[PDB]
């Protein structure tokens, strides 16, 4: 029963893993009992950690898998303090090293960039040397990258992502998207027009058609093959203007000379 | 030193019988001064005090001449380079 | 230890698996509570719905919560929403600071109702737990 | 010869003991008894540290006891036991002496006056064990103790400022333990500390005690920090409760550490500037200060950096920290200076020196700091220069790379230019002459609203020891 999820993994059949997931979900509980969570380790309690890693690692691969990213995002957490507590005589996986490597792809995907220094930081004293950078290149280098602005070198290495399969591609497709946007919005400060070919080639398609309907949906106007970013910028700030919050985030002349006067008077 | 005048904090900061306990209370959460391990790991430091005077070793104001090096040996060869060209065309 | 796994339990799909998440996050609220005040609308939700019998336990982390944020006057209604296991931390006098905040509200309440009639509390004027 | 020894110890401290005790008994005084404790640290630490260490053991014999000479007698026991002259008739100074009990009373019936004793010598037992540097039995076997003792009563107002400093001598010596070695004990340790300091000061907010709340917070910060937690730092300075009434200007100034420390790495540097500006000037500056004042000075230059700003290569030079700031000084410089070459040798050179300083990790963050000033210096210097230029100047690799680079950076403004992508170049775009703007009235009204915040400050603060020096007499 328990152990049908582990041998399900080597089949290959990742949904089936899912759809037999529910009971082992209530007989995870019956093995988060066994263990104190490691308020105290023993080795009675050595033998009953690796049955409750388990269960967790195989699910994680698994979602990603259908994917289910956030199923995934559980299951990382649930995990994390099992690899954090105590000196080690079982506290790593062969599996532990590929799972820190899909998380942090996760976080640039949809570009909270904001967790993902900080989970690094975390995360920094279980793979040092110890695990070291052998996987974890994947994101950490297109992360240097990304921070000095070569949106080229950052293409690059996903281009040669590809070869490497583990499962990677899953984050890769999505990585693929984020980059345009990105792009889109830094050349809209640069200038007012780009030539369609020029386009294609910053903005990284592989059809012409492709870019100019991106362009379509994204409130540029190609008129005689001229972009002009200036209209999604005029539309935004019109947005901005047409809620209002707004006298006092400015702040008028008028309310400028009360504010001095009243300090003083109390 | 520190930041803003170094000279302006100093004196307005000084021993008293209270303070005296919190300076121990503070040295001891990073444990040592921390101005040791220097004089162990280098045995006897070595600074950048070769490039000039106003560098790391430096009691007086500095000139600011020590992210860049004397251009006037150049110059004396860039002169005479355009002349030598100047004159033929 | 950790909030990671008691976060991602609420947020597992098991009717099970999120009434033992409630136990382990009662158990534990005095180191965890920064955590999950976060968190806070998935124990509300679990509250609200009658497919649990642990609403009420799920009802009793929130005034726990509450009660280390800062915020004591909403812990109050959310310890009369649980009902039972609050005469647990009615004979604990490290919290019996919720137990004492029902008795300051009442007595700015009664002021109001005295002048409506002298009689509002053998009357429904007021909540009947707050009389109680 | 030893009894002699051991009079002189229990004399000076009887000394001591008065000063806070007589206060404490009439009713609190909160403020006075805690300046006058600040004192009493430093003279019990020279007391006990000479003329033999049995001096303690005594002590309890002087005073009344319940369990308290017991007590004592296991921690001398461990250290090579100690009993003589250590009981009654030659440790004992009171024989009908009522500053220490009375004798006759305290035979007679009932009701304690265990408690302010108590906690006192709990004190004395943290500063014994560090002046030893023996930690490891002793203090466990003290900390099991004295946790539950605090627990047993409820503390009065003056009893909150004795374990406001008995946590910090617990707190300290386990994080010692901790990085001393690593165990399964060692992970297990972590957790416990971490419970009892936080449900205490819930504790402690409803009992009226400042002191108490703002050491603890540090305590609790400075352990995030250390394990990685930027997660659970965040969280507890948004669920504020921290005190700025009745604190020390030391605690200020770890306070204000912690938090620009946190703020960098999630990518906030303005607000980090702040507190670490205000972290140097709150703590004393003095040469037994050296050890933190030296980690201050060290972290500022580099938050300083990740802005994009430069400190003063004039910082590095005057100082007397020259010998740790040996680092900086080439990282300051790799930067200003715009070659990259420079910066991965001078951060490969220093890595262990940082990574103690644990600046390591912004250390990498810094690289995107040193491409932005070698462009923005490329800008002011040729208003309008080809890319083509660029590439030669500055040894990046194509047209391409170089447009990316501005292309990002003027998004938030580093560079301030727009780009010609026809022409192939880059036109800066700052020109000055905002004397013709209406910029000057925003940026007069940040400068006003600093003078009046001077304004409140000084009102609040001037009138109020002159009531309390009025009020007491005078001739």
């Amino acid at each position: 029963l328990t152990k049908s999820l582990s041998i399900a993994f080597e089949n290959g059949d990742y949904a089936a893993c899912e759809k037999l997931l529910p009971p082992i979900k209530i007989e995870l509980i019956k093995n988060n009992l066994l263990i104190p969570d490691l308020s105290i380790q023993n080795d009675i309690y050595l033998n009953d950690l690796m049955i409750t890693k388990r269960i967790l690692e195989v699910g994680a691969l698994a979602s990603i898998q259908t994917f289910n990213f956030d199923s995934f995002e559980n299951y990382f957490n649930q995990l994390k303090p099992y690899y954090f507590s105590n000196n080690h005589k079982l506290s790593e996986s062969d599996k532990k090293s590929k799972l820190i490597s899909l998380y942090l792809l996760n976080l640039l995907s949809q570009n909270n960039t904001t967790k993902f220094h900080s989970e690094l930081q975390y995360l920094d004293k279980h793979i040092k040397n110890l695990e070291d950078d052998s996987l974890l290149s994947y994101p950490i280098k297109l992360d240097r990258w990304l921070m000095e602005g070569s949106y080229q070198k950052a293409w690059d290495l996903l281009q040669s992502g590809s070869q490497n399969i583990s499962e990677f591609d899953s984050f890769t497709d999505i990585l693929k998207s984020a980059i345009r946007d990105e792009i889109a919005k830094n050349t809209e400060l640069s200038y007012d027009f780009l030539p369609l070919s020029n386009i294609k080639a910053l903005l990284f398609f592989n059809n012409e058609k492709e870019t100019e309907k991106f362009a379509l949906e994204r409130n540029w106007p190609i008129v005689n093959s001229k972009v002009y970013f200036n209209n999604q910028s005029k539309e935004k700030a019109d947005y901005e203007d047409e809620m209002m919050h707004e006298e006092d985030q400015k702040t008028n002349i008028i309310e400028k000379a009360m504010d001095y006067a009243i300090s003083i008077e109390n | 030193m520190s930041t803003d005048v170094a000279a302006a904090q100093a004196q307005s900061k000084i021993d008293l019988t209270k303070k005296k306990n919190e300076e121990i209370n503070k040295k001891s959460l990073e444990e040592d001064d921390e101005f040791e391990d220097f004089p162990i790991d280098t045995w006897a430091n070595g600074e950048t005090i070769k490039s000039n005077a106003v560098t790391q070793t430096n009691i007086w104001e500095e000139n600011w001449d020590d992210v860049e090096v004397d251009d006037d040996f150049t110059n004396e060869l860039k002169a005479e380079l355009d002349r030598y060209k100047r004159e033929n065309q | 230890t950790t909030a990671a796994p008691l976060l991602a339990l609420l947020r597992e799909n098991q009717d099970s698996v999120k009434t033992y998440a409630l136990e382990s996050i009662n158990n534990v609220v005095d180191q965890l509570w920064s955590e999950i005040s976060n968190e806070l609308p998935d124990i509300e939700a679990l509250y609200d719905d009658d497919t649990f019998s642990d609403r009420e336990m799920a009802a009793l982390i929130a005034s726990k919560v509450y009660y280390n944020l800062g915020e004591y006057e909403s812990a109050v209604k959310y310890a009369l929403a649980a009902k039972d296991r609050f005469d647990i931390d009615e004979k604990s006098q490290f919290v019996e600071t919720i137990v004492s905040k029902s008795i300051e509200m009442y007595v700015q309440e009664a002021s109001k109702q005295y002048t409506k009639d002298e009689q509002f509390y053998t009357k429904d004027i007021i909540d009947p737990k707050l009389t109680s | 010869l030893h009894h002699s020894e051991k009079k002189y110890a229990e004399e000076d401290q009887v000394q001591e003991l008065l000063k806070v005790l007589n206060e404490i008994s009439k009713t609190t005084l909160t403020l006075d008894p805690r300046y006058i404790w600040r004192s009493l640290k430093d003279l019990s630490s020279l007391r006990n540290q000479e003329l033999l260490n049995a001096e303690t053991l005594c002590f309890t014999v002087n005073v009344l006891y319940p369990d308290s000479s017991s007590f004592k007698k296991n921690l001398l026991k461990f250290i090579t036991s100690n009993h003589k002259s250590s009981v009654p008739g030659s440790a004992e100074l009171r024989n009908s002496y009522p500053a220490s009990f009375y004798s006759v009373n305290t035979e007679k019936k009932t009701i304690e006056v265990t408690a302010e004793i108590n906690c006192f010598m709990h004190l004395l037992v943290q500063l014994f064990l560090w002046d030893s540097k023996e930690l490891e039995q002793l203090v466990e076997f003290n900390r099991k103790v004295v946790i539950p003792n605090l627990l047993c009563y409820y503390n009065l107002r003056s009893l909150n400022l004795i374990n406001a400093k008995l946590w910090f001598y617990i707190y300290l010596s386990h994080e010692t333990l901790a990085r001393s070695s690593e165990e399964i004990n060692s992970d297990n340790q972590n957790i416990i500390l971490r419970s009892t300091m936080m449900k205490f000061l819930k504790i402690a907010s409803l009992k009226h005690d400042n002191e108490t709340k703002a050491m603890l917070i540090n305590l609790i910060l400075r352990d995030f920090l250390n394990n990685g937690e930027v997660d659970s730092a965040s969280d507890f300075i948004s669920k504020l409760e921290y005190p700025h009434t009745d604190v020390s200007s030391s605690l200020e100034a770890r306070y204000f550490f912690y938090l620009s420390k946190i703020n960098a790495i999630q990518l906030d540097y303005s607000t980090a500037n702040e507190y670490i500006i205000a972290a140097i000037r709150k703590a004393p500056h003095n040469s037994k200060s050296l050890g933190f004042l030296q980690q201050s000075n060290k972290l500022h230059c580099c938050i300083q950096l990740l802005m994009g700003d430069i400190p003063e290569l004039s910082f590095f030079h005057q100082s007397n920290m020259q010998k740790s700031l040996l680092p900086y000084y080439h990282l300051t410089k790799a930067v200003k200076l715009g070659d990259l070459k420079k910066f991965t040798s001078t951060i490969t050179k220093y890595k262990q020196l940082l990574l103690k300083d644990d600046t390591y990790q912004l250390c990498v963050r810094l690289r995107s700091n040193v491409i932005k000033t070698g462009i923005r210096i490329i800008s002011l210097t040729y208003k309008k220069i080809s890319l083509r230029d660029i590439c030669l100047k500055l040894n990046l690799d194509s047209e391409q790379t170089v447009e990316y680079m501005v292309s990002r950076a003027i998004r938030d403004g580093v560079i301030e230019a727009k780009i010609n992508h026809e022409d192939g170049f880059i036109e800066t775009t700052e020109l000055l002459n905002i004397y013709d703007s209406e910029d000057p009235q925003q940026v007069f009204d940040e400068r006003i609203k600093f003078a009046n915040q001077l304004h409140d400050e000084y009102l609040v603060s001037m009138r109020y020891p002159e009531d309390k020096k009025t009020q007491q007499n005078e001739k």
